[PDB]
RNA sequence: CGGUCCGGCCGGGAACUCAAAGGAGACUGCCAGUGAUAAACUGGAGGAAGGUGGGGAUGACGUCAAGUCAUCAUGGCCCUUACGACCAGGGCUACACACGUGCUACAAUGGCGCAUACAAAGAGAAGCGACCUCGCGAGAGCAAGCGGACCUCAUAAAGUGCGUCGUAGUCCGGAUUGGAGUCUGCAACUCGACUCCAUGAAGUCGGAAUCGCUAGUAAUCGUGGAUCAGAAUGCCACGGUG
């Protein structure tokens, strides 16, 4: 079956450890694996006032981006499901899995 | 603001998930419905009797730090004056000021 | 305007009406109720609406009839 | 400005000519960045021009704009008090831009129906010469000539 | 045989393929006439085949995303002279000199906090 | 020639034309020279007495002019006479549709007074 | 490359656009001349870009007892059966006036009607809501999909072609008012937005004065977002033409 791992995150060396990790991790128990195919990276934009009373032009343009990775596993073995299952990432990845 | 008004918006959300959320929901949809029934309603005069602040659209969203009514943002919860504060000492994640 | 499913009153002028229509006419309904369609039965009725402060006797004419109750009290003076 | 010496763009030649000098004149006459529907109103109030004055497209155009051309203008300067019009004799490219912004001032002011008719009416009373882009290049000749003293 | 070009201009994207023989234009499946109505925009996509040599020489098929009609028209200009650098090398001297090889930097200027638009300012009042 | 309305319209095109009664726009109009089958493009003169004593019937459906701005006085003067708020904004000259006064009611009010 | 319902749609392809990680590139580095052999300057070459290539972020010591005790914190003063607290109705929308900032206009570089092309950037689960059906329309009914490069908001508009209006307070202009609706909401009287029919003010380019802008700028054309049940001509952002 095709499982396939969205892996996302705000930081962009944080998310492609994890993303080599899984690729590593895949390969050395026998599959082949797919990507990790760069999907676009929501940029979020927040404006504020920025003064506590007043002065309507002074303001603070703030971001969050959010990078987003793709990997397609098309060769499961028993064992590949149960590598990815039980490996553990950094706290600022958000794993999903499909199937 | 004051702590009042910060109650006031306890006391507001306590009903609005106690009752509407279940039991005006049934009666937004009786009062709506054309294809059943067209003179018992009875509920247009049921929904009334429904204390006055189980509507969520009597709820404001105040800052969950300083219950400020005014600059709110959805995404944190907060005044523009506190997510700035929070901003800068890194306490909100991946967010920093822009340049493009 | 209030769609065509529905239109509007409170009960506690509702009932309060119902009780000086079947009884007898009377001293004025004092109501709060500014927000309130006058139905056919009302009609004869004094009903003294709260504008703010004072509440303003209204005879209910025949004419009145789908209007709203706080059409007939003003609330702001002005000269 | 004051340090800031400058070189200057390239506009594209006109697609149908091949003419510089003219796609200068649909710039002038553009408004609101319609270029297109400039070109329309040119390109139209030539063939009316060229028709009505024995032939040649450029060069009905090149005669009715050699009459605008100024040659003096003046160039107002203070002393200390009253103040001194200067006649100053003019550069090869601004006789053009003036010349052709004229035209159009004057185009713009008549009571004709279309502007590729207004347009061509004063392109051909230009190459006759009368009518209001020549009476603003007389009205300037005298301007210089009045105050011929001064320079 | 199929010689490549990328071009831009603003926000259009256009990709140009140079096949030897004869006079065609193909844009997006259309005729260079039908896709273009627009005179000037027709004579800036054929500029470069003036300065070098064509008639009836090489073909194009050509596809173009995003922008509007004078973007996309550039954008198909700048695709082209790469695409005949690519083909004979040697004409860079002469489109050089019109400058066609300069993909054009030019993008709009963002809007900017406290302005109506890039570099309009309000209205000022001095009291 | 003159419409059942006690009007005259003119020379233009047709649709245009009937706009020119007191309670006909373009809506009712292209409503009308519909269903008494004339194109709409087409002129006054240049039109035959049997096809403008077929549009005479047709606006005898809508209510116009002496029969609408009666209709339109007696529906005010109901406001008026009967004091709700919509009738005390009437006679004073003020804006009925809750816009401000504080600037600009000046369609409303006329020109301006120190 | 094969096959086709002519649709990248389906075999397949990894070239190309695009996506987002990692690198290269521009430094007066090279050539000539000017210059106290200096710093530098003027020109030239190659180069996608040339002399801080364009744009942002970045605001020295300080200045005005500038602003904010009504975001928050806080010294002091003050109130403590009220200046604290709960509720319904009203008000913050008032209108002889004066000023500021905007939007729409006054029209043929145009208005209306019919066809037809080319964007970017965003948002979405008490959410975005297709298709089909009903309604002149605002919308309604049914109901896939989509936590989203997949689905939805969502047909960009100026443009272009064809018809039409003929310089008229008009087929310019849309204010105002009457009638009838739609939706959100316990509730649209005071005081919401949007639709339909009717009505069709002022206004024919604005006195003294005065503002913005040096290039993808001004001008003009649409698109999205935050706030938000509903309520953008404001605000923040995006591309088009130019």
């Amino acid at each position: 079956q095709r499982i396939r791992i969205r892996l996302k995150a705000f930081d962009h060396r944080l998310i492609d450890q994890a993303t080599a990790e899984i690729v590593e991790t895949a390969k050395r128990t026998g599959a082949q694996v797919r990507g990790p195919i760069p999907l676009p990276t929501r940029k979020e934009r927040f404006t504020v006032l920025i003064s506590p009373h007043v002065n309507k032009d002074a303001r603070d343009q703030y971001e969050i981006r959010t990078h987003l990775r793709l990997v397609d596993i098309v060769e499961p073995t028993e064992k590949t499901v149960d590598a990815l299952m039980r490996l553990d990432l950094a706290a600022g990845v958000d794993v999903q899995i499909s199937l | 603001a004051k702590q009042s008004m910060k109650a006031r918006e306890v006391k507001r959300v306590a009903l609005a998930d106690k009752y509407f959320a279940k039991r005006a929901e049934l009666k937004a949809i009786i009062s709506d419905v054309n294809a059943s029934d067209e003179d018992r309603w009875n509920a247009v005069l049921k929904l009334q009797t429904l204390p006055r602040d189980s509507s969520p659209s009597r709820q404001r969203n105040r800052c969950r730090q300083t219950g400020r009514p005014h600059g709110f943002l959805r995404k944190f919860g907060l005044s523009r004056i506190k997510v700035r504060e929070a901003a800068m000492r890194g306490e909100i994640p991946g967010l920093k000021k822009a340049s493009w | 305007r209030s769609l065509k499913k529905g239109p509007f009153i409170d009960l506690h002028l509702l009932k309060k009406v119902e009780k000086a229509v079947e009884s007898g006419d009377k001293k004025p309904l004092r109501t709060w109720s500014r927000r309130s369609t006058i139905f056919p039965n009302m009609i004869g009725l004094t009903i003294a609406v709260h504008n703010g402060r004072q509440h303003v006797p209204v005879f209910v004419t025949d004419e009145m009839v789908g209007h709203k109750l706080g059409e007939f009290a003003p609330t702001r003076t002005y000269r | 400005p004051r340090r800031r010496v400058i070189g200057q763009r390239k506009i594209l030649p006109d697609p149908k000519f091949g003419s510089e000098l003219l796609a200068k004149f649909v710039n002038i006459l553009m408004v609101d960045g319609k270029k297109s529907t400039a070109e329309s109103i040119v390109y139209s109030a030539l063939e009316t021009l060229a028709q009505r004055s024995g032939k040649s497209e450029l060069e009905a155009f090149e005669v009715a704009l050699e009459n605008v051309r100024p040659t003096v203008e003046v160039k107002s300067r203070r002393v200390g008090g009253s103040t001194y019009q200067v006649p100053v004799e003019v550069r090869p490219v601004r006789r053009n831009a003036l010349a052709m912004r004229w035209i159009v001032e004057a185009a713009r002011k008549r009571g004709d129906k279309s502007m590729a008719l207004r347009l061509a009416n004063e392109l051909s009373d230009a190459a006759e010469n009368k009518g209001t882009a020549v009476k603003k290049r007389e009205d300037v000749h005298r301007m210089a000539e009045a105050n011929k003293a001064f320079a | 045989n199929q010689y490549y070009g990328t071009g831009r201009r603003k926000s259009s994207a256009a990709r140009v393929f140079i096949k030897p023989g004869n006079g065609k234009i193909v844009i997006n499946q259309r005729s260079l006439e039908q896709y273009f109505g627009r005179e000037t925009a027709r004579m800036v996509v054929r500029q470069p085949l003036e300065l070098v040599d064509m008639v009836e020489k090489l073909d194009l098929y050509i596809t173009v995303k995003g922008g509007g009609i004078s973007g996309q028209a550039g954008a198909i200009r700048h695709g082209i002279t790469r695409a005949l650098m690519e083909y004979d090398e040697s004409l860079r001297s002469e489109l050089r000199k019109a400058g066609f090889v300069t993909r054009d930097a030019r993008q709009v200027e963002r809007k900017k906090v406290g302005l109506r638009k890039a570099r309009r300012r309000p209205q000022f009042s001095k009291r | 020639a003159r419409i059942a309305g006690i009007n005259i319209p003119d020379h233009k095109h047709a649709v245009i034309a009937l706009t020119s009664i007191y309670g006909v726009g373009k809506t009712r109009s292209k409503a009308i020279l519909a269903a008494a089958g004339i194109a709409e493009d087409v002129k006054i003169s240049e039109l035959s007495e049997g096809q403008i004593d077929t549009l005479r019937d047709e606006v005898a459906k809508f209510v116009v002019e002496g029969d609408l701005r009666r209709e339109i006085s007696m529906s005010i003067k109901r406001l008026m006479d009967l004091g709700c708020y919509r009738g005390l904004r009437h006679r004073r000259g003020l804006p009925v549709r809750g816009q401000r006064t504080k600037t600009n009611a000046r369609t409303r009010k006329g020109p301006r007074k120190p």
